[PDB]
Formats: C-alpha cells, structure tokens, sequence
C-alpha cells in the first residue's frame, strides 16, 4: 500500500519462467497456493502505468493469513569482501596512455552450498591451485564470483593463484598480478 | 603534403556467410560514435560516416559489409610555432647582414649563421618522418639551406671586390640582393601551393 499520493500501483505474481500464476485484487492484496513438488514464485511490481518518489511498504508471508521477525522469505545476494594492495609502479606510457602496476588482490565470501564433510576426505580445507575463478566454477558446476579488470590491455601475469574452502562454507581467493591498464584520461598540458 | 595532410581511417566488418542467409539491415546508435576524452590528441576528428554495402564472396554471390570512416587531421599550431616561426628568424638574420658596409665582419657572420641552420635541423629530426620519399616539409628545408649557403659565396666575392679597389660595384650588389632575396621565397611558396594543394 502506498504512503502518500497513491497512484494505484499494479502488482503481479508469476512463475520463475514468467508464466502468470495470480493477479492482484483491489491496498492491493493477492493469495495463491501451489501443490507441485517444486514451486518457485517471482513477485512483480509495476509502476509504468509524473509521480513523486515511491513511498511504499511491501509485506509478504508464508502461511500468514493475518499479516499487517520470523525468517527471511526473499532470496538474498551473497556479500563479498574485497581488498587490493599496490606494491610497485613499473612504468607509464605517455603516447598510448597506459601504465603498468604490480600488486595483490584478495576476495572472500560465504556460501553454504560449498560445504562438505571431513569424513569423506580426512581434511579441513580443499584446494584449487593455478586456476581462475571462472575455470573452477565450471569444474564443480557452482556459481562463483568471477571478476575482471575493466581497462586491461593484453594478458596479465598471475602468480600464486589459489582458492581454499572450509567445511562450513567459507571460501577465499588470493592472487598476485602484473597488469597493464589503459588510462585515456591523462592530461599532459 | 606533410604536415598539412588529411587522412581517412576505415574500419570494415565483413560477414562470413553468403547474403542469402544473413544480411546487414539496420544501423543502431547505442553510443556516441567518436568518444570524448580529457586532454588533447595528436589526431583530431572532423567528420564521420557509416554505410552498408555488398561485396563479392569467395564462394560466389555476395556478402554484406559494414564500414565506418573517420576523417582526421594533424595539429597545425604545433608545427607552425615549433618549426616555421624559428625558421623565419634564422632566415631573416642572413637577409639583414647586407646592410653592413664592411665585409670582413659580414663574411664571418654569414659563415656563422650557416652553422646555426644545420644545428637547428637536429632538434626537429624527430618531427621529420624517415620515409623513402620527399614531402612538402622536406622540400622547403632543402631550398632554405641552398639559399643560406649561397649567401656565404656572395660575401666572399664582395670582399674580393672591395680589396681590389672597386667598392661602388660591391655596394650595388647589396641593393639587388636585398630586393631579390625576399622575392624568391615568396615565389617559391606560391609555386608549392599550386602544385600540391590547388591541383
Ligand atoms: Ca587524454
């Protein structure tokens, strides 16, 4: 329901494949019960049909006819911690406008889908060495936080690449790089 | 026509399938064709165009081609100030020495100024491309050197005339040179403009 300046918003409830499943009823409310073995929902909020801000509060629940803490119902994106350190500046090209840098990059995130059991390995940490995040993700068929350098020119020399995962599900990445980056914003006037 | 030359940069994208399977139909402008970046650039873009045509294929029939052309030109203020302005002052020094009525000092100033002309050629050596053929800039520097070297030859002749005893004849040569010398430079510049620029 809107807070102020109500524009009569339109809401929809479709399947994961876009097939509609339920429609709103005029404080727009709607209900739906699914009986299939696997049942995934997507909530659509449309405002295409000049307005001042949004001022909206959306309430959803499962098996909660009353409504109006509990547990989270919507999917939440993973949170990634990132750090970068610069060790050297190899050179600067003043004609092609690019520079070379040497440094260290570290990533870390938590994902319960990567967990395992120590019984089947007799080990605490898993190892994937000399492989990028993209290559490892294809091997284990799991989504991973692939990254790239935006203004990279040519290939880069990567050293000490490694990923380690713990039984809880915490993973991290480490790499030492030597890269050349294009910088067209140089001004030598 | 260096450094007053204008070039064209052509970027051609060719489909690798015959025109009866896939054909280029429309051009979309999702972004500015030529982006703007901070600072100055060596080559500036004046205009651009995009077009779709058809070209023969190695299989046979035809295939589609997408072409982007950029028209570019150099930075004229760089070459005018760095090369032509210093060259004018060096040349004008050899012209003004003919006002002196002595020739033991005119000869030594004329000889000394030839060395400055050669030394000035070292600084702009980077700005002269090392191609296998003569350009407009190369031709002008050759003419200027020959005229500067001829001044040394005339000065020697005048000194011999004064030592013998004839000074009125040497004084008349000064008047003729002071007029003809600026005329040859003006005539040559017009000749260069007619040959290379206005057809
Ligand atoms: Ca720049």
């Amino acid at each position: 329901e809107p807070i102020g300046e109500a524009p009569l918003p339109r809401l929809r409830l479709t399947d994961s494949g876009g097939k509609p499943l339920a429609f709103g009823l005029i404080s727009v409310e709607l209900n739906y019960t699914c009986d299939q073995d696997i049942c995934e929902l997507v909530v659509h909020v449309d405002g295409t049909d000049d307005s001042g801000e949004a001022v909206y509060r959306l309430l959803v629940g499962i098996n909660a006819p009353n409504l109006r803490v509990g547990s989270s119902v919507f999917l939440e994106s993973d949170l990634v911690t990132v750090g970068l350190a610069v060790d050297q500046i190899v050179g600067v090209d003043q004609r092609s406008e690019n520079f070379s840098v040497v440094g260290t990059l570290k990533l870390s995130w938590h994902d319960p889908k990567l967990g395992f059991s120590p019984d089947q390995c007799g080990c605490t940490v898993k190892s994937f060495e000399d492989a990028s995040i993209r290559a490892v993700a294809g091997e284990i068929n799991l989504p991973l936080p692939s990254f790239s350098f935006y203004n990279q020119q040519g290939n880069r020399w990567s050293q000490n690449q490694v990923i380690f995962v713990t039984p809880d599900g915490r993973a991290s990445y480490f790499e030492r790089f030597t890269v050349t980056l294009q910088a067209p914003d140089f001004d030598f006037l | 026509a260096y450094p007053f030359d204008r070039q064209k940069f052509s970027i051609k994208v060719d489909l690798a399938v015959p025109t009866n399977m896939f054909i280029f139909n429309e051009i979309e402008r999702f972004q500015q064709v030529v982006g703007d970046q901070l600072g100055e650039e060596e080559w500036v873009v004046t205009s651009y165009s995009q077009e779709i045509t058809e070209v023969p294929f190695e299989r046979g029939s035809t295939n589609s081609r997408f072409t982007t052309t950029l028209l570019v030109k150099r930075n004229l203020e760089y070459y005018i100030l760095r090369i032509f302005v210093p060259l004018f002052l060096i040349i004008s020094v050899s012209w003004v020495i003919f006002f002196l009525k002595d020739y033991g000092r005119q000869l030594e100033v004329a000889s000394g100024n030839l060395l400055v002309f050669v030394a000035f050629n070292f600084t702009i050596s980077g700005d002269l491309p090392r191609l296998g053929y003569l350009t407009v800039l190369d031709r002008f520097m050759i003419v200027s050197f020959c005229l500067t070297a001829i001044v040394v030859l005339i000065s020697v002749c005048q000194k011999r005339l004064g030592a013998v005893g004839k000074q009125a004849v040497a004084a008349q040569i000064d008047t003729w040179v002071l007029v003809i010398y600026p005329l040859v430079y003006s005539l040559y510049i017009i000749w260069v403009y007619l040959r290379f620029f206005t057809d």
